[PDB]
RNA sequence: GGCUAAUCCCCCAUGUGGACCCGCCCCUUGGGGUGUGUCCAAAGGGCUUUGCCCGCUUCCGGAUGGGCCCGCGUCCCAUCAGCUAGUUGGUGGGGUAAUGGCCCACCAAGGCGACGACGGGUAGCCGGUCUGAGAGGAUGGCCGGCCACAGGGGCACUGAGACACGGGCCCCACUCCUACGGGAGGCAGCAGUUAGGAAUCUUCCGCAAUGGGCGCAAGCCUGACGGAGCGACGCCGCUUGGAGGAAGAAGCCCUUCGGGGUGUAAACUCCUGAACCCGGGACGAAACCCCCGACGAGGGGACUGACGGUACCGGGGUAAUAGCGCCGGCCAACUCCGUGCCAGCAGCCGCGGUAAUACGGAGGGCGCGAGCGUUACCCGGAUUCACUGGGCGUAAAGGGCGUGUAGGCGGCCUGGGGCGUCCCAUGUGAAAGACCACGGCUCAACCGUGGGGGAGCGUGGGAUACGCUCAGGCUAGACG
RNA sequence: GUCAA
RNA sequence: UCCCUACAAGGA
């Protein structure tokens, strides 16, 4: 089914993923459906994690299934908080 | 050599045969129906027509003839039968053709 | 029959000026007149006016020139140095507002015919419209 | 939106089918000059309703046959053999080119 | 690598004194004193009217030979300058003048440019307190160029910063002699520089 | 020509002909020597120019020049052609590369050494 | 041949509903609703085992993916001009998820072509890339998208999906096994061998990260991928030293034999200190899981690093790679000797036949520098296929002349339409790239984030000067 | 007869 | 080789 996962966009030893919505079957760095975030696993910037929290919701709402790592980042950005 | 996932081939054969079989039936009864319908044997032809209907939808339950393919078959049959019957005798067994 | 009455006029004017004529006639047409209107406004010509050479409508175009000059060949400068037909029958040229050309950093002009009427490049530009780029002049 | 094209009927020699000639003018990609090309469309006429010389609207349609993908929307005006003529003449010229030519 | 060879032989070819050694190019001997003519067996013969080309080339050579940069690096900066807004001539100059190895020299931490180079390569220098060993590092306005804490005791650095006592410094540069630290205030104006080079001819040399 | 004409016929892009059918327009093509003849220059010049008839791997047989003073080529020498004609000998359009295969590199060459394929001598 | 389990196969029931025929209604190509008739459902398993979890069935919808159709665009030859029988259309069938000569039966005799059909040659197409002031020319490796193929040809089965690269069947070629009847096989997956060639690499490490498949999970598989290896192949960074030092060593090169040059260059003094040696030593990795809470939100805890003892930090510390092309003009850089139309140079012009700045060597010089040259190819300069931007009296170029077909072009006035043309709004123009800005690796190359663009096409609205078209009129063109 | 000057 | 002029030729 469609997914929300990480696409590799950094460079050798300089990873930078794009939190993405794409068909599970597509190659990972291939044509995604929508960019909904980005993550710098090495926090080399105070902005190593950003998520279109609304947009995430949208897709989750229509079946998007997140990778475990993707889900993790989504939680961190408060995509699942209720209060 | 030796990729145990040639198990898929064995299955395909079993499946193939299982499919091939249901279809043969379908055809034979269908023909049978349009035949009797074409001979004015209303009650008899509708009787068989229903079998064919049933057998078709059943075929559609699984991969056999699954789909609108079933629908098409049913349609095309209830077509020929009702026409051939209109070309002479009234629908007795009320088979499946509606009022 | 003239193949292109506009080029014809533009030319009569080009020719006449080179032998420094005072006026010069041209078979009249409203469109043709509309062009003269600009020529006049812009001060390339003294002006024009209808007339009837043999009971047929023409347009006297009174030409302007510079002052007599110094040494050999005291012929005055031309007010209308350049005047070239652009869009032609057999190759019409149309331009969108963002493509109206800038004739000689402004020292010159371009006459386009637009649905809002015949205008100079600045006018057309100001009025936000394009059209058939008729001819340039400077 | 299904394309709607306007053209003239040049042929009704087909059962329920008329050939509609359609022109379009436009700037030449490099030379500017407005050039004018054309194309024939085989449109569907189930009622045989339209005739030779009719100017009609053609509309994008579900395939009716290999080669037939348009239906005759409506009659715009009719009786323009002039357009038919041109086409016919232009066609006449053809068989007057190759080693099989003929008239002057 | 850098040039690495007879340096005052260039002052000679360009007919104009360049300060490749800085010091000594002040003595009664930058050679520009004795034999201020081109190097080689013909350095004294009658010069021949140089070609429009010859002229621009020589002029570019001079400019680049001053900062002792490679033609490759040189050219790349120039291209960067063209693309950039503002007068290529001046901007190009600002950029050359922004090379750290250069600034170090401008602040006197070292006598010549070549020396100021080695001072960066050998870690003796610091931008905003962080060590930086790239001659080509681009110093920006605000950045403070200091002497490496651990090397503030080198005999060489002593004398050099000592001599800077009471010495003046470029308008775009500030210099606290005690704390052995300076500051790139702004990019220099063509006006601020006094180079024996008509940068205009260079822009030409590359437009060919 | 009129625009109409240009519309009808348009300009014609003309393609250039290769001066080096060393096929596959490769940069070099290998071959073997048929003849290791000698030739006389054209008009203004006069001398005994060295040449070679070469059977190419490109299934071609052409004459190639032998740059340099030295020269050790015989009727079966495997050699590498590099393209580049000799303006003095009509019909010679490729030079032989000295330093590759059976083509010895010019000896005692101290200047333009890279061309002529001559390794650096030990300075001493 | 015999036995047997199931989420395997079948029958009966239940009919939310759905399928089909006929009718009616709305809607308009086969969309939606309704009535009668007929037909069609299912699978169980796990526990923290009586109530939760994984799953099953029928249907409506979402989402993602995709099939099919249409306008426009997409190389060279007219020394290819006529092409066509499933050919073009029809009716009725078959087929499919679905339209369609897609296929078939029968009827009609059509369809296409100079706006280039048919034939021949060449070729995966695009985002883009190179070049250019631009218009344009050339191009399509890497990366992303689409297509096609999996030794050559054909075919279908299974399935949501294939006519399936590591599935199946037959024919052909080839290799191999063979007890000669008959079998096995397909690297255009990674790595590697061999052949061809001017030429293109490791039979490496790992599953730690991202991603994929199956599984409740633990986890398994993953030559996808993350890394390391080899090659100046490319781009970027860096080193071979820094300061001082003679009216100037020696050698070598010149010489008017007075001297000039190599040159502060070396030697030598002082200084720093690439390499190397000690020590410390990482981000990338926090999830899945587990406990609390409710298997949710939320909180707490544990495990995991190929790269690698690598990066980076600190201590110590040696003065230690320079080459290649060129110096007649174009084009920066000159003298001696050798040679004597020879040996040879040569991109074009050209140079060598006794004093050659052009050959070969040396000294000197210029250019660039871990590179420098060469060859090949592309754009440029080339307004030298000219649209921007050219020409044809004598330079290449007016057809021997005419008639007239298609086509291109069309005087003056008014009106309608609004096709061309212009304007507004709106959709589209994926990412990467390109441009600007800020930012992360000490810089940069490289990379991240953000911003600005855009022609073309679709849609709605508008304008009407010019062109077009329709309607009427005029007489200056034409004809009588 | 040929190259050059 | 020489004569011829740097050669072709011709000449010893
Ligand atoms: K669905
Ligand atoms: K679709
Ligand atoms: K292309
Ligand atoms: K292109
Ligand atoms: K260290
Ligand atoms: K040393
Ligand atoms: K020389
Ligand atoms: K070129
Ligand atoms: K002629
Ligand atoms: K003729
Ligand atoms: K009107
Ligand atoms: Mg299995
Ligand atoms: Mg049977
Ligand atoms: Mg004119
Ligand atoms: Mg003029
Ligand atoms: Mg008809
Ligand atoms: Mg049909
Ligand atoms: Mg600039
Ligand atoms: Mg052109
Ligand atoms: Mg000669
Ligand atoms: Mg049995
Ligand atoms: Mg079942
Ligand atoms: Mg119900
Ligand atoms: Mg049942
Ligand atoms: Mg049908
Ligand atoms: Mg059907
Ligand atoms: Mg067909
Ligand atoms: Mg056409
Ligand atoms: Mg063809
Ligand atoms: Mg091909
Ligand atoms: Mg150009
Ligand atoms: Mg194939
Ligand atoms: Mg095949
Ligand atoms: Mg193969
Ligand atoms: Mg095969
Ligand atoms: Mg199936
Ligand atoms: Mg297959
Ligand atoms: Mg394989
Ligand atoms: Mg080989
Ligand atoms: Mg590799
Ligand atoms: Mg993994
Ligand atoms: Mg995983
Ligand atoms: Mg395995
Ligand atoms: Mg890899
Ligand atoms: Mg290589
Ligand atoms: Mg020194
Ligand atoms: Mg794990
Ligand atoms: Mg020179
Ligand atoms: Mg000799
Ligand atoms: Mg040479
Ligand atoms: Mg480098
Ligand atoms: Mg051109
Ligand atoms: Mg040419
Ligand atoms: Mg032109
Ligand atoms: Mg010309
Ligand atoms: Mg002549
Ligand atoms: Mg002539
Ligand atoms: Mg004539
Ligand atoms: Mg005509
Ligand atoms: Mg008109
Ligand atoms: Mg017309
Ligand atoms: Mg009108
Ligand atoms: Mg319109
Ligand atoms: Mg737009
Ligand atoms: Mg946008
Ligand atoms: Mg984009
Ligand atoms: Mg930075
Ligand atoms: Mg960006
Ligand atoms: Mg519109
Ligand atoms: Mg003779
Ligand atoms: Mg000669
Ligand atoms: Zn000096």
């Amino acid at each position: 089914m469609v997914k929300i996962r990480l696409a590799r966009f950094g460079s050798k030893h300089n990873p930078h993923y794009r939190i993405v919505v794409t068909d599970a079957r597509r190659k990972r760095d291939g044509k995604y459906i929508e960019k909904i975030g980005y993550y710098d696993p090495r926090k080399t910037t105070p902005d190593w994690l950003k998520v279109d929290v609304e947009r995430a919701r949208y897709w989750l709402s229509v079946g998007a299934q997140p990778t475990d790592t993707a889900r993790r980042l989504l939680r961190q950005a408060g995509v699942f908080r209720q209060e | 050599r030796n990729l145990s996932a040639l198990k898929r081939h064995r299955q395909s054969l079993k499946r193939r045969l299982r499919n091939k079989a249901k279809k043969s039936a379908i055809k034979t009864l269908s023909k049978k129906a349009i035949q009797l319908a074409q001979e004015g044997k209303a009650e008899e032809a509708l009787k068989i027509m229903r079998k064919a209907e049933s057998l078709i939808d059943k075929a559609a339950k699984g991969s056999t003839l699954h789909k609108n393919a079933a629908a098409r078959r049913k349609s095309r049959l209830m077509r020929k039968v009702r026409q051939l019957l209109e070309a002479a005798g009234a629908p007795l067994i009320g088979g499946g053709l509606s009022a | 029959m003239l193949t292109d009455p506009i080029a014809d006029m533009l030319t009569r004017i080009r020719n006449a000026t080179r032998v420094y004529k005072e006026s010069t006639d041209v078979p009249a047409s409203r469109f043709k007149e509309e062009i003269l209107r600009i020529l006049a406004r812009e001060g390339f010509i003294k002006g024009y006016e209808r007339v009837d050479v043999d009971g047929k409508p023409y347009l006297r175009v009174y030409l302007k020139y510079g002052p007599r000059r110094q040494g050999p060949d005291p012929r005055p400068e031309q007010v209308i140095h350049h005047i070239r037909r652009i869009s032609k029958p057999g190759r019409r040229v149309y331009v969108g507002v963002k493509e109206i050309p800038r004739v000689r950093r402004g020292l010159g002009i371009a006459i386009l015919s637009t649905s809002k009427g015949v205008l100079t490049d600045r006018e057309a530009r100001k009025l936000g419209v394009g059209g058939e780029l008729i001819c340039e002049v400077w | 939106p299904k394309k709607v094209l306007t053209g003239v009927v040049v042929s009704d020699k087909m059962q329920k089918t008329v050939t509609v000639l359609v022109e379009r003018q436009f700037p030449h990609p490099l030379y500017g000059k407005v050039i004018k090309r054309s194309k024939k469309y085989l449109a569907h006429d189930p009622e045989e309703k339209y005739k030779l010389g009719d100017v009609v609207e053609i509309i994008e349609s579900r395939p009716i046959s290999k080669r037939k993908r348009f239906r005759v929307l409506r009659l715009v005006e009719s009786g323009r053999m002039d357009l038919v003529e041109k086409y016919l003449i232009r066609r006449q010229n053809y068989e007057s080119l190759s080693k099989r030519g003929g008239k002057a | 690598g850098r040039y690495i060879g007879p340096v005052c032989r260039l002052c000679r070819r360009e007919g104009v004194k360049l300060y490749l050694k800085g010091e000594r190019c002040y003595s009664p001997k930058c050679a520009m004193e004795r034999r201020p003519y081109p190097p080689g067996q013909h350095g004294q013969k009658r010069a021949r009217r140089p070609s429009d080309y010859a002229v621009r080339l020589r002029e570019k050579q001079k400019l680049r030979r001053i900062y002792g940069i490679s033609e490759r690096q040189f050219r790349n900066l120039f291209e960067e300058a063209s693309k950039k807004k503002g007068v290529t001539g001046s901007v190009f100059l600002g950029l050359l003048e922004s090379r750290l190895d250069n600034v170090v020299y401008r602040l006197g931490f070292a006598v010549s440019r070549r020396q100021a180079r080695q001072l960066v390569r050998h870690g003796h220098i610091t931008v905003n307190g962080r060590r930086v060993d790239l001659p080509s590092y681009r110093v920006r306005p605000g950045d403070e160029i200091a002497v490496a804490e651990k090397s503030r005791n080198l005999e060489l650095i002593r004398q050099n910063l000592e001599a800077m006592k009471g010495r003046k410094v470029g308008p775009w540069l500030s210099l606290d002699v005690e704390g052995m630290k300076g500051k790139f205030l702004r990019l220099p104006d063509r006006e601020d520089l006094a180079l024996p080079v008509n940068e205009q001819l260079v822009i030409e040399f590359y437009s060919r | 020509p009129t625009i109409n004409q240009l519309v009808r016929k348009g300009r014609e892009k003309v393609r250039k002909k290769s001066k080096v059918p060393a096929l596959k327009g490769a940069p070099f093509r290998r071959g073997v020597c048929t003849v290791v003849r000698t030739v006389t220059p054209k008009k203004p010049n006069s001398a005994l120019r060295k040449v070679a008839k070469v059977r190419l791997t490109s299934g071609y047989e052409v004459t190639a020049y032998i740059p340099g003073e030295g020269h050790n080529l015989q009727e079966h020498s495997v050699v590498l052609i590099r393209g580049g004609r000799v303006k003095d000998l009509p019909g010679v359009r490729y030079h032989i590369v000295r330093g590759v295969y059976d083509a010895a590199g010019v000896k005692d060459r101290k200047k333009s050494r890279s061309k002529y394929g001559t390794k650096k001598p030990k300075e001493a």
